RNA sequence: CCUAUCAACUUUCGAUGGUAGUCGCCGUGCCUACCAUGGUGACCACGGGUGACGGGGAAUCAGGGUUCGAUUCCGGAGAGGGAGCCUGAGAAACGGCUACCACAUCCAAGGAAGGCAGCAGGCGCGCAAAUUACCCACUCCCGACCCGGGGAGGUAGUGACG
RNA sequence: UACCUGGUUGAUCCUGCCAGUAGCAUAUGCUUGUCUCAAAGAUUAAGCCAUGCAUGUCUAAGUACGCACGGCCGGUACAGUGAAACUGCGAAUGGCUCAUUAAAUCAGUUAUGGUUCCUUUGGUCGCUCGCUCCUCUCCUACUUGGAUAACUGUGGUAAUUC
C-alpha cells in the first residue's frame, strides 16, 4: 500500500560532539542504538513545524482552532506535556529528553520491578508485565496518563504470580536434578 | 475453563429466521476452548441444539485469555441450510464443496468444442489421456 | 503378462540382446548411449557412453564380464561389463551389419559388408582372454555364396553358419573355411533376422514379404510357415513353451503430434507346433524393430520404433494357459 | 481500445459517499441502469449488508433477493445492487419496516426509518413536463417516471406527491418563495433550509440563493437544489447529523459525549 | 543430462519413474487385443 | 473435399462460404471460412460419389430395397396430423398420433409421443 | 536471418565472436563448427542474430574488418 | 519538451472560404461540381528531433524552486505489421474472420491449421525482475441463473526493492 | 535542521571549478535471528514462443420423440428428472502493455438546438378509427404454411474445433 521511515538521517556524518550527545540519551533512557534517538528527532520536528505553522496562522480562524486544540490534547493525554500551560509557543520549547521520559521503559523503572533503565527494557521485552490485563512486549511505547496506574505483573510470567512455564520449573529441577542428581 | 460466552452486538434477525451475535469468550489464561465446545455451551442457552449453531472467526488475544468470534444459531436447520455459504457448512465437516477438481472440468469443456452434439464421445475423449 | 515401459533411449532401438545369465538386457538404438537394464528387478543399471555414433548391434557374453558391440564407425569394441569403462578397441574396415555369439563364447561372428573396405563374408574373430583384458582379433573369413549376405547366425552345436541373403535365400556353410553345403530358395524379399533354438536344431526367419518360418536347419526345409499380415522385421524362438514370438511391422499411422496414445503395433505369439495365434501384445507406438528372449523364457523384451523398450513379465496363469483346440488335438 | 462499455467498476474510484472501504476489496457494487445516475446512487447491497447487516457473503446477498421480501418503491425487486436514489422508499415486508435514503449533512446517507404513512407517497421534483405526442401532456419527475395527464396549472420544479400503491399524481405542492430544499451534492450536501431568493440568468447555469435554517446563507445551482416540499412544513423527517450544518468542533463534542454513556 | 543416465543422477528409479501409467491389463488366454481395443 | 451445388467445373476452388451453406459449420456468429470446396460436375477424382435411386426398377438389390431402416419419429404439429386423417380443426387432432413404446426405459416400458405445440 | 562466417582462427573461439559482433546488434546464438580430431576450430561459423536488419549490418561491417591479423569474410548464409 | 547549423509556410492529388449536392449515426471541404483567393508566422509558425502516452499523483527544496510520472486509480492508444470486413445497440476485435507482408508449424506434397504488449513457463536480451502450484470460499463480473463458469480475482510459494 | 568543509601559493585575500558530504533508485558486494506490511520482465527485443489454462450460460416457466434414468399414471399432446441440440444473451466487457502520437493524445471547463444508443426503470399494448365494414361475405380463430439440427443410418479425408 504505502509506508515511511519513522526516523530521520541528518546531514552530517561524524560531527564528534553530537555523536557523544546520542550515546548519552542512549545511556540515561537505556536505548538500543542512535536510531531510537532519531525516531524521537523526527517525530519533535514534526511537532515543531506543526505549532510553527498553527501560530502564523490567523487568530480565530477554525483550522488554527481546531488543530491547535487537538495538538495540545494529544501531548496532553501521554503526559509529555501539561495543560497548565497549553500553546503552541510552549510545544516549541519540548526536547527529545520529554519524549523518553514517558515511554513504558522509564515507568517500569521508576515504579516496579527493574532495578536500572537496563533490566526495565529487557522486562519488558520479555512479558514480566501487563498494562492492564494486556500484555506489551515494546518498551518505546509511550504510555498514557491512567496507564501508568496498572503497569503491574503479568500472569505469564510465574512469579508475581501465574500458570509453571518451564523457566520456574528449570530452577526447579536445579533442586531436583542439579541437587536431585538426575 | 471458567468461559462464559457475553453478547455483544446482538441481532435479531427475523428476516433470515436466526439469532446473529457476537461470540466473546473470556479465559483464564489460555485462549480458546474448542469450536465444538462453544457450540455445545451456547446450546444450552438458547436451548436450539449444537447442531443448527454454526460458529467462525475466532482469533487469540496476545497474552491469553480472552477469544473474540462469531456464532449464529438458526431457528431450525431449514433456515441454515438455505442462506448457507459453503465455507461455513465445511468448517466443521457435514458439507464440503466440489473435488472433481478444476483441471478436469476444463480439459472436459475444450472437448465439447470440437464437434455439435454427441454428448458421451466428448467424455470418452477427455478420459483417456492422464498425462 | 503385464508389460512396462522402459524410457532411457531417445532414438529407435536397433537390437535387443539378453545375457545367459538371465537377469541383465542390453538394449542399443541409434543414441550414442547404449542402456543396461535389469530384466529381473527393472532398475537401470547403467549406461555406456563414449560412442561416436549409432552402434547397430550389441550382445552379451556367457561369462557377464564382457560386452561387444558392433558399430557402424567401422570398429568393434570390447567393454568391460562390470566397470562400464571400453577394455579394448579395434578399427575394422567395416561396419558391423550382424553380431552373434557362439554357444561356447569364446568365438563371436561379426557379419562384414561387401561394401566398405572388406569385403562379403562372415568374419569371426576368436576371445581369447590373456590376463584381465579380453582381446578381440580376427583368424578366419567365411568366404559368402551367392548375393550379399544380410544375416548371419549359428545353426547346430555352431559348427555351421545358417546365411540369410539380400536375394532372399537361406544357404548352409560349413563353418571352418566355408562354403556352400545346400541352399534354397525360398523367400523373395531380404531376410532380415534369423535366430537359432535352443534344441540347436531349427530356426526361425523374418522376413519383409511378411514370412516367418519355422526352418530345419540341416536339411533346409520350411518346417511350418507363419503368415502374418503386416511384414516382419524380427522373429525369435521363446523357450519356457513351444511357442515362436514375430514382431515387426508397418501398420496405419497418421499424426505425428501424439505417440503415446497411437499405441496399435503388438508383438504376436504363434504357436509353434499348430501354427495358431495365441496372443497379441499390443503397447508399442511404432513398428517392433526387434524381439529378444530371456534364457529361461520367464520375460521376453520388444524393442519399438518408438524408441522404448518394453519389457514383459509373465504370470503362472499364461504359461498354464493355451488355447483348447491344441489342447485337444 | 474501448470498444464499448465497461460492466466492471473498481473500488478505490467509487464515490465517497457510499461510505465504502478503501484497499481491502478491489471491486465495488456498481449500480444496475435504472431511473438515477450512477453517481449519486446507492446500490442495494451497500444498505442491506454493510449498513444493516443482514450477510457477511455475497452469496447471502442473492439468496435474500430471492426470497422477494424487499419491495422498493411499492414494487417487488429481486435486483442485488438495485439503484436507490433520493427519496426512493425501501420496504420490508417480512418486518414491516420502511426506510428512506436521505443526505445527512455529515454527507453520509441516512438509515432513517418513517411510519408506514410516509412510505405511500414520495415528493419527486418535476424535471420536465411535456407535451407529448398527439397533444396529450405528461409531467416526467427526476426518477424517470412519466404520469400521463397530470394537473393542468403545473410549471417547472414543481413537487408531485407521487403515491406508489397506484402510481399517478396524488395532489402536488406548487413551487414558490421559501420552500423547504434539499441542497444536494458539492459543498452544500446534505443542508436544509427555505429558498430566499431564486436569481435568473439567461443562457445556462442559473443560482438559487439559500439561506439555511441556521442563517448561514449561500449560494447554489438550480440543479444542486431539489424541492422537498413546502416551506415550514416537512413532510419526512429531519435525519442524523442535524441535517442542517454543524461544524467540525461541534461534532467532536457530541462524539466524545455520546460515547461510553450508552449501554 | 548431459550424457548417459550415470549422470546427474545415478542409475536406478531416480531415472526410471514415470508420472504416467504403462502398466495394462493383458489376458492370459488369446483375448489380449479385444481387452485393449474395447 | 465436399462437393456442394454450383461450385461447378471439375477444378476445386476455395469459396469464402457463410452460415446456410453445405461445407461450412458454424463456430460463432458473425464468422465465415474461406474454405475448398470440389466442382459441382464430376471428374473422377471421388472418393465416393453420393448417389440416390429416385426410381427403382424391377429387381431388388439386397441391402436397399430387400433390407428396411424405419425411423420413429412422428409429427409434432398439430395439422400435418389434421391433414392425413382429414379430421377439423375446431375438434384439434385427435387420437391418431404416432406413440412409439420404449421399452424397458425404467423398470416398467413406456409409450411416448411428442407434445404438440400449435 | 542466419549468416555465415569464415575464415576463423583457432584462436577464435564463439566467446571471442559473441564480444566482436555486439555493435552490430545482439546476437541470439553462436554457433561455431568445431571438429577435435583434427584442428579445433574447422575455419566456418554460422551467427543467428535474431532481427533481420541487425544481421545484414554485421555482413556489410565484419567483411573487411580485421580481427586477430586475418580478414573475415561474412555473407548471408 | 528541445531546436533558427529549421524563417517563411499551405492547394494541383483542397490549402482557406462562398454556393449546391453526393455521403455519413449525425455537424463539417467529409467528398464533389462551380465560384472566390484565401488561411498561418518573430507573441517562433512551418520544419526537424524525442526511452514524448496524458492526468490524479511521487522525490528533494528555508521560502523561491528543481526533478519525476510504463508502473495498484482515471482517460486515450495498440494487441506480429498493414489493409479490408462480418455479427451486433456497441468491435474495423487476433483466446473472430479474410487477403497480403514479415515470422512460425504440420504434411503422405494434394493440402491444412496459427499469433502469450492474457496467467504461469521457456528461449533470446541484459546490470536487472518470482510458481510450468492450489481455488472460485472471499471480492465482484457474466448467464436462461442463489445453484454454473472465471490465470477477473482470492490463496500460498519466490521476495534484505523498500 | 536555512548549515558547508578539503585542493591554485613562499605566505595571503579574491574569482573558480573540482573532490568530500546527506537524500533517493536500481544494480552489485558482504553478512543476516524472530514478528508484520509488499514492490517485483518497464529500461534491453510492443522480440520469438513448446505445453497447460484464462468465458460461458436454464428457470415450475421458449423448444425433449436421448441409446437416457425412474414410473403405473396413460392418451387429448403427455409425464417426474434430463446428457444433448436449436433458440436468446455474454463473448466489444475482462486482463495486459505504453510501442505509436507534440495542440495530436490528454487534463480541466463547456456543447449536441448536429446526432446514435441494446438493456434497466417509468409511461405507450383491441380497430382496419367501418375502403360511407372486403375485416357480417377477406368464413383458418376452437390458431395457418413447410424445413433443419440434436437423432438414426451410410460415409470421405496423409493430416482439420475439416
Amino acid at each position: 500500500w504505502v509506508c515511511r521511515k519513522t526516523y530521520v538521517t541528518p546531514r552530517r556524518p561524524f560531527e564528534k560532539s553530537r555523536l557523544d550527545q546520542e550515546l548519552k540519551l542512549i545511556g540515561e533512557y537505556g536505548l538500543r542504538n542512535k536510531r531510537e534517538v532519531w525516531r524521537v528527532k523526527f517525530t519533535l520536528a514534526k511537532i515543531r513545524k506543526a505549532a510553527r505553522e498553527l501560530l502564523t496562522l490567523d487568530e480565530k480562524d477554525p483550522r488554527r482552532l481546531f488543530e491547535g486544540n487537538a495538538l495540545l490534547r494529544r501531548l496532553v493525554r501521554i503526559g509529555v506535556l501539561d495543560e497548565g500551560k497549553m500553546k503552541l509557543d510552549y510545544i516549541l520549547g519540548l526536547k527529545i529528553e520529554d519524549f523518553l521520559e514517558r515511554r513504558l521503559q522509564t515507568q517500569v523503572f521508576k515504579l516496579g520491578l527493574a532495578k536500572s533503565i537496563h533490566h526495565a527494557r529487557v522486562l519488558i521485552r520479555q512479558r514480566h508485565i501487563r498494562v492492564r490485563k494486556q500484555v506489551v512486549n515494546i518498551p518505546s511505547f509511550i504510555v498514557r496518563l491512567d496507564s501508568q496506574k496498572h503497569i503491574d505483573f503479568s500472569l505469564r510470567s510465574p512469579y508475581g504470580g501465574g500458570r509453571p512455564g518451564r523457566v520456574k520449573r528449570k530452577n526447579a529441577k536445579k533442586g531436583q536434578g542439579g541437587a536431585g542428581a538426575g | 475453563d471458567t468461559v462464559t460466552i457475553r453478547t455483544r452486538k446482538f441481532m435479531t434477525n427475523r428476516l433470515l429466521q436466526r439469532k446473529q451475535m457476537v461470540i466473546d469468550v473470556l479465559h483464564p489464561g489460555k485462549a480458546t476452548v474448542p469450536k465444538t465446545e462453544i457450540q455445545e455451551k451456547l446450546a444450552k442457552m438458547y436451548k436450539t441444539t449444537p447442531d443448527v449453531i454454526f460458529v467462525f472467526g475466532f482469533r487469540t488475544h496476545f497474552g491469553g485469555g480472552k477469544t473474540t468470534g462469531f456464532g449464529m444459531i438458526y431457528d431450525s436447520l431449514d433456515y441454515a441450510k438455505k442462506n448457507e455459504p459453503k465455507h461455513r457448512l465445511a468448517r466443521h465437516g457435514l458439507y464440503e464443496k466440489k473435488k472433481t477438481s478444476r483441471k478436469q472440468r476444463k480439459e472436459r469443456k475444450n472437448r465439447m468444442k470440437k464437434v455439435r452434439g454427441t454428448a458421451k464421445a466428448n467424455v470418452g475423449a477427455g478420459k483417456k489421456p492422464k498425462e | 503378462m503385464r508389460p512396462i515401459l522402459l524410457q532411457g533411449h531417445e532414438r529407435s532401438i536397433t537390437q535387443i540382446k539378453y545375457n545367459r545369465e538371465g537377469d541383465l538386457l542390453f538394449t542399443v538404438a541409434k543414441d550414442p548411449i547404449v542402456n543396461v537394464w535389469y530384466s529381473v528387478n527393472g532398475e537401470r543399471l547403467g549406461t555406456y557412453m563414449g560412442h561416436t555414433g549409432a552402434v547397430w548391434c550389441v550382445d552379451a557374453d556367457w561369462d557377464t564380464k564382457h560386452v561387444l558391440t558392433g558399430s557402424a564407425d567401422n570398429s568393434c569394441r570390447l567393454w568391460d561389463c562390470e566397470t562400464g569403462k571400453q577394455l579394448a578397441l579395434l578399427k575394422t574396415n567395416s561396419a558391423v551389419r550382424t553380431c552373434g555369439f557362439d554357444f561356447g563364447g569364446n568365438i563371436i561372428m561379426f557379419s562384414t559388408d561387401k561394401q566398405m573396405g572388406y569385403q562379403c563374408f562372415v568374419s569371426f574373430f576368436d576371445l581369447r582372454d590373456p590376463s584381465q583384458i579380453d582381446n578381440n582379433e580376427p583368424y578366419m573369413k567365411i568366404p559368402c555364396n551367392d548375393s550379399k549376405i544380410t544375416s548371419a547366425v549359428w545353426g547346430p552345436l555352431g559348427e555351421c553358419i545358417i546365411a540369410g541373403h539380400e536375394s532372399g535365400e537361406l544357404n548352409q556353410y560349413s563353418a571352418k573355411s566355408g562354403e556352400v553345403l545346400v541352399n534354397v530358395k525360398e523367400h523373395s524379399r531380404q531376410i532380415n533376422d534369423i535366430q537359432l533354438s535352443r534344441e540347436m536344431t531349427m530356426f526361425v526367419t523374418a522376413s519383409k514379404d511378411n514370412t516367418a518360418k519355422l526352418f530345419d536347419s540341416t536339411t533346409l526345409e520350411h518346417q511350418k510357415t507363419f503368415r502374418t499380415e503386416p511384414p516382419r522385421e524380427l522373429a525369435a524362438l521363446s523357450p519356457n513353451y513351444e511357442h515362436v514370438v514375430v514382431g515387426g511391422g508397418q501398420e496405419a499411422m497418421d499424426v505425428t503430434t501424439t505417440s503415446t496414445r497411437i499405441g496399435k503395433f503388438e508383438a504376436r505369439f504363434f504357436h509353434l507346433a499348430f501354427e495358431e495365434e495365441f496372443g497379441r501384445v499390443k503397447g508399442h507406438f511404432g513398428p517392433i524393430n526387434s524381439v529378444a528372449f530371456h534364457p529361461d523364457g520367464k520375460s521376453y523384451s520388444s524393442g519399438g520404433e518408438d524408441g522404448y523398450v518394453r519389457i514383459h513379465y509373465f504370470d503362472p496363469q499364461y504359461f498354464e494357459f493355451e488355447f483348447e483346440a491344441r489342447e485337444a488335438g | 481500445m474501448a470498444r464499448g462499455p465497461k460492466k466492471h467498476l473498481k473500488r478505490v474510484a467509487a464515490p465517497k459517499h457510499w461510505m465504502l472501504d478503501k484497499l481491502t476489496s478491489v471491486f465495488a457494487p456498481r449500480p444496475s441502469t435504472g431511473p438515477h445516475k450512477l453517481r449519486e446512487c446507492l446500490p442495494l447491497i451497500i444498505f442491506l449488508r454493510n449498513k444493516l447487516k443482514y450477510a457477511l457473503t455475497g452469496d447471502e446477498v442473492k439468496k435474500i433477493c430471492m426470497q422477494r421480501f424487499i419491495k422498493i418503491d411499492g414494487k417487488v425487486r429481486a435486483d442485488i445492487t438495485y439503484p436507490a436514489g433520493f427519496m426512493d422508499v425501501i420496504s420490508i415486508d417480512k418486518t414491516g419496516e420502511n426506510f428512506r435514503l436521505i443526505y445527512d449533512t455529515k454527507g453520509r446517507f441516512a438509515v432513517h426509518r418513517i411510519t408506514p404513512e410516509e412510505a405511500k407517497y414520495k415528493l419527486c421534483k418535476v424535471r420536465k413536463i411535456f407535451v407529448g405526442t398527439k397533444g396529450i401532456p405528461h409531467l416526467v419527475t427526476h426518477d424517470a417516471r412519466t404520469i400521463r395527464y397530470p394537473d393542468p396549472l403545473i410549471k417547472m420544479n414543481d413537487t408531485i406527491q407521487i403515491d406508489l400503491e397506484t402510481g399517478k399524481i396524488t395532489d402536488f405542492i406548487k413551487f414558490d418563495t421559501g420552500n423547504l430544499c434539499m441542497v444536494t451534492g458539492g459543498a452544500n450536501l446534505g443542508r436544509i433550509g427555505v429558498i430566499t431568493n431564486r436569481e435568473r440568468h439567461p443562457g445556462s447555469f442559473d443560482v438559487v440563493h439559500v439561506k439555511d435554517a441556521n442563517g448561514n446563507s449561500f449560494a447554489t445551482r438550480l440543479s444542486n437544489i431539489f424541492v422537498i416540499g413546502k416551506g415550514n412544513k416537512p413532510w419526512i423527517s429531519l435525519p442524523r447529523g442535524k441535517g442542517i450544518r454543524l461544524t467540525i468542533a461541534e461534532e467532536r463534542d457530541k462524539r466524545l459525549a455520546a460515547k461510553q454513556s450508552s449501554g | 543430462k548431459k550424457f548417459g543416465n550415470s549422470e546427474f543422477d545415478p542409475p536406478g528409479p531416480n531415472v526410471a519413474t514415470t508420472t504416467v501409467s504403462d502398466d495394462v491389463s493383458m489376458t492370459f488366454i488369446t483375448s489380449k487385443e479385444d481387452l485393449n481395443c474395447q | 473435399f465436399p462437393m456442394k451445388q454450383g461450385v461447378l467445373t471439375h477444378g476445386r476452388v476455395r469459396l469464402l462460404l457463410s452460415k446456410g451453406h453445405s461445407c461450412y459449420r458454424p463456430r460463432r456468429t458473425g464468422e465465415r471460412k474461406r474454405k475448398s470446396v470440389r466442382g459441382c460436375i464430376v471428374d473422377a477424382n471421388l472418393s465416393v460419389l453420393n448417389l440416390v435411386i429416385v426410381k427403382k426398377g424391377e429387381k431388388d438389390i439386397p441391402g436397399l430395397t430387400d433390407t428396411t431402416v424405419p425411423r420413429r419419429l412422428g409429427p409434432k404439429r398439430a395439422s400435418r396430423i389434421r391433414k392425413l386423417f382429414n379430421l377439423s380443426k375446431e375438434d384439434d387432432v385427435r387420437q391418431y398420433v404416432v406413440r412409439k413404446p420404449l421399452n424397458k426405459e425404467g423398470k416398467k416400458p413406456r409409450t411416448k409421443a411428442p407434445k404438440i405445440q400449435r | 536471418a542466419t549468416i555465415r562466417v569464415t575464415n576463423l582462427s583457432e584462436d577464435t573461439r564463439e566467446t571471442d565472436l559473441q564480444e566482436l559482433f555486439r555493435p552490430f546488434g545482439s546476437i541470439s546464438r553462436i554457433y561455431l563448427a568445431k571438429d577435435k580430431t583434427t584442428g579445433q576450430s574447422k575455419g566456418f561459423a554460422f551467427i543467428s542474430f535474431h532481427r533481420r536488419e541487425d544481421a545484414a549490418r554485421a555482413i556489410a561491417g565484419v567483411s573487411g574488418f580485421g580481427y586477430d591479423h586475418l580478414i573475415l569474410n561474412v555473407e548471408w548464409a
